[PDB]
């Protein structure tokens, strides 16, 4: 019963 | 639609300040406190049905402040405009003499999400019970925020919500007495 | 502080529409207070809303792994969170407390406002009528609105800008998703 998270994407540079 | 689930993050430079909340429907579930990598649970009987890893939350912020450094690159360091933030005092109920209530600081639409809020009874500052929520996201993208005073109502005693912001020139005083 | 302050914000939306049926996913990306990139599950792909997100979206789509996580979003994060909530946050049903008291519009010796507090209830939607002895009165009634106490609970003030007569019986009808009859207070002079 954990929420997951979404991944932040990692920007260009 | 019908309900909207919302994971809210920002980072903030140069405080170096990040944030990692869920909100449903404009209510938090939950945020996750960067300094014990805990997470919190706005109504304490929601950790008993759900669980959170916090440990994915900083590295969502460590992300996010990667990115800020680009994004400040790419808008040739155009820094952002404070806009400052609308203010209400309000009570959880009806206000009834020596019948508990609490008092509501709703501070509203204002950015960047950096402020110093001050409860104050009889032009004093009061830190006895105190609380308060962390920065709350909004659809047009500014924050909102809430601050609260648990009180005894006395025909004695008037209160005072102080909120510093650096998009306001002096503090906002938002004030409460009984009728 | 005079230092100038820069931000950067992430918002990954989940959108239901009847329950899980239909579900949209955003990922949204924005510098300040600027939307500049965002994925939206109907589309499949990074799309710059501003021309300061064109480089992330060329290079966010040049990376399929990146997008078939995005594409999944709606069922292995979407549908997976509101599955592990919904207990506590699309069933929160909480009723609210109805208080009736006259008040004054102005600094007058009878008083020509009659309040109905209507607090602590969970969701937001209600419908808060006025009646005059069994007959609604739709003029001269106004609210604060839907106020939100940051505590999963909410609260408005239903008023009615009216003379009181002696025997004439005033009642504030309530209707809320917690409730299955309407909710009525009472107030006479
Ligand atoms: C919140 O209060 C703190 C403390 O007063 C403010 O911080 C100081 O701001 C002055 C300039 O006005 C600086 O010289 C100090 O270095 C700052 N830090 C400290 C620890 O004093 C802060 O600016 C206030 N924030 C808001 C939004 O009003
Ligand atoms: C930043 O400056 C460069 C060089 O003048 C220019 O090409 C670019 O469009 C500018 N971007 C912004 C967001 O000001
Ligand atoms: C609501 O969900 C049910 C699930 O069985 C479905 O049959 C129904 O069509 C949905 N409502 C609409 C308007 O599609």
């Amino acid at each position: 019963q954990y929420m997951r998270a979404d991944q932040a994407a990692g920007g260009l540079r | 639609e019908e309900h909207v689930i919302i994971q809210a993050e920002f980072y903030l430079n140069p405080d170096q300040s990040g944030e990692f909340m869920f909100d449903f429907d404009g209510d938090e579930i939950f945020h996750v406190d960067m300094a014990k990598k805990e997470t919190v649970w706005r109504l304490e009987e929601f950790g008993r049905f759900a669980s959170f890893e916090a440990q994915g939350a900083l590295a969502n912020i460590a992300v996010d402040k990667a990115n800020l450094e680009i994004m400040t690159k790419r808008s040739n360091y155009t820094p952002i405009t404070n806009v400052p933030p609308e203010v209400t005092v309000l009570t959880n109920s009806p206000v009834e003499l020596r019948e508990p209530n609490v008092l509501i600081c709703f501070i509203d639409k204002f950015t960047p999400p950096v402020v110093n809020v001050t409860w104050l009874r009889n032009g004093k500052p009061v830190t006895t019970g105190v609380s308060e929520t962390v920065f709350l996201p909004r659809e047009d993208h500014l924050f909102r925020k809430f601050h609260y005073l648990p009180f005894l109502p006395s025909t004695e005693d008037v209160y005072d919500c102080r909120v510093e912001h650096w998009g306001l020139d002096e503090p906002l005083l938002k004030h409460w007495e009984f009728d | 502080d005079t230092r100038p302050r820069f931000l950067e914000q992430v918002k990954h939306e989940c959108h239901f529409f009847n329950g899980t049926e239909r579900v949209r996913f955003l990922d949204r990306y924005f510098y300040h207070q600027e939307e500049y990139v965002r994925f939206d599950s109907d589309v499949g792909e990074y799309r710059a809303v501003t021309e300061l997100g064109r480089p992330d979206a060329e290079y966010w789509n040049s990376q399929k792994d990146l997008l078939e996580q995005k594409r999944a979003a709606v069922d292995t994060y979407c549908r997976h969170n509101y599955g592990v909530g919904e207990s506590f946050t699309v069933q929160r049903r909480v009723y609210p407390e109805v208080t009736v008291y006259p008040a004054k519009t102005q600094p007058l010796q009878h008083h020509n406002l009659l309040v109905c507090s209507v607090n602590g209830f969970y969701p937001g939607s209600i419908e808060v009528r006025w009646f005059r002895n069994g007959q609604e009165e739709k003029t001269g009634v106004v609210s604060t609105g839907l106020i939100q106490n940051g505590d999963w609970t909410f609260q408005t003030l239903v008023m009615l800008e009216t003379v009181p007569r002696s025997g004439e019986v005033y009642t504030c009808q309530v209707e809320h998703p917690s409730l299955t009859s309407p909710l009525t207070v009472e107030w006479r002079a």
